[PDB]
């Protein structure tokens, strides 16, 4: 959401300690409304993890703890374990929305292999597709770990967000991760611009690829 | 065992109605408020609404996204809470979870955490019709060669519904193949890609054909991908 913001992903090795921040506003956490945390294991339904800022349900181990300072809340996992890999969501009431607001969620990775920077390949719209009055740019990301990434597109340097479709990473043959992103345009939009870019952000470093409509037609 | 069991999921046309019943077992259903939460594919949790417990009036409140369209009711004698979905739109597509509101007492007031969760039911809102895919070559070139090896692929575009399967050279080429999950375009149709890494030395000596099978429409498409000399 906008009213409750979380980092998209955090990672740590087993036995370490990580925190997931839930950044609120003065209409929710700042106003004093209690914070709740939910854990969603892969392919499972969410489960209640922290209620009332700091209390643990019966089947929740004490490696999970929660606090809140003013307008933000935190979830601390002190002693990471492999089964802790999950999505984590924070929740609070918001007086503006008059409803129950969620944070966007945080993917926790428990490092089980060396981190890997991603490889990127940007394919231009094929000749065959353009003859069918269609145009798609295909950006493929591969061989990265942890399995979290951010893709952004640019046309002539300026960001472009309409027509973008991105998948979530999936295991490759070497147990790393790969993902894909599409930018859909009209053949005219394609030919009109001079450059297009795919920018892939991973672990505080960005890899960028560029195709040109005048080249390789 | 405390359980919540949703039903009613399936594919439904935009603008229509659908009712999701949630059956509770293993606890005093009337003592709890009940809350519905949804999750769009590959996205986060979004609150839908909730109905208060019977001793507090069974009043309801809804999220702004569904207000005026969805309603919620309860039948304490059958231990069921309903989500009546009306006037559905494509962006209502999600997994719908039925949840219980806790009673754990705090410092002068009760908490309202969602302490029991059903497994959810999948609601899909789409007007798309069955349609085989278009297969386009991802022609390799210097721009797709990263030192010795080049990448080449096929774009499987505009099909419905899922799934398709992709093979290369009738399943003889397996090393270096990665087929990606499909995206759902705003048009309601899916698109995916399958890319292979091969050595650049053999690009003009070896032929590469991708075999796409879309069983829901009885189409098979083999597309030969030719190198671009640039």
């Amino acid at each position: 959401e906008s009213v409750l913001t979380q980092p998209p992903s955090v990672s740590g090795a087993p036995g370490q300690r990580v925190t997931i921040s839930c950044t609120g506003m003065n209409s929710n956490i700042g106003a004093g409304y209690d914070v709740y945390w939910y854990q969603q294991l892969p392919g499972r339904a969410p489960k209640l993890l922290i209620y009332g800022n700091s209390n643990r349900p019966s089947g929740v181990p004490d490696r999970f703890s929660g606090s809140r300072s003013g307008t933000s809340a935190s979830l601390a996992i002190t002693g990471l374990q492999a089964e802790d890999e999950a999505d984590y969501y924070c929740q609070s009431y918001d007086t503006s929305l008059n409803g129950w607001a969620f944070g966007g969620g945080t993917k926790l990775t428990v490092l089980g292999q060396p981190k890997a920077a991603p490889s990127v390949t940007l394919f231009p719209p094929s000749s065959e597709e353009l003859q069918a009055n269609k145009a798609t740019l295909v950006c493929l990301v591969s061989d990265f770990y942890p399995g979290a990434v951010t893709v952004a597109w640019k046309a002539d340097g300026s960001p472009v967000k309409v027509g973008v479709e991105t998948t979530k990473p999936s295991k490759q043959s070497n147990n790393k991760y790969a993902a894909s992103s599409y930018l859909s345009l009209t053949p005219e939009q394609w030919k009109s611009h001079r450059s297009y870019s795919c920018r892939v952000t991973h672990e505080g470093s960005t890899v960028e690829k560029t195709v040109a409509p005048a080249e390789c037609s | 065992e405390v359980q919540l069991v949703e039903s009613g999921g399936g594919l439904v046309q935009p603008g229509r109605s659908l009712r999701l019943p949630c059956t509770a077992s293993g606890f005093s259903f009337g003592d709890h408020a009940m809350s519905w939460v949804r999750q769009a594919p590959g996205k986060g949790l979004e609150w839908v609404g909730f109905i208060r417990k019977t001793t507090y009036g069974a009043t309801t409140h809804y999220a702004a996204a569904v207000r005026g369209r969805f309603t919620i009711s309860r039948d304490d004698s059958k231990s069921i809470v309903y989500l009546q979905m009306n006037s559905l739109k494509t962006e209502d597509t999600a997994v719908y979870f039925c949840t219980r509101v806790q009673l754990d007492y705090g410092p002068g007031y009760q908490y309202y955490g969602m302490d029991v969760w059903g497994q959810g039911t999948t609601v899909t809102v789409s007007s798309a019709s069955t349609k085989g895919p278009s297969v386009f070559p991802l022609a390799p070139s210097s721009k797709s060669t990263s030192g010795g090896t080049a990448a080449l692929g096929c774009l499987v575009k505009d099909y419905f519904p899922e799934p398709v399967t992709v093979s290369w050279n009738s399943g003889a080429l397996t090393s270096g193949v990665h087929t990606f999950p499909a995206v759902l375009q705003s048009s309601g149709l899916y698109s995916l890609s399958s890319v292979v890494t091969v050595p650049s030395s053999s690009l003009g000596t070896q032929t590469y054909i991708c075999n796409v099978n879309h069983k829901p429409s009885n189409t098979k498409v083999d597309k030969k991908v030719e190198p671009k000399s640039c």
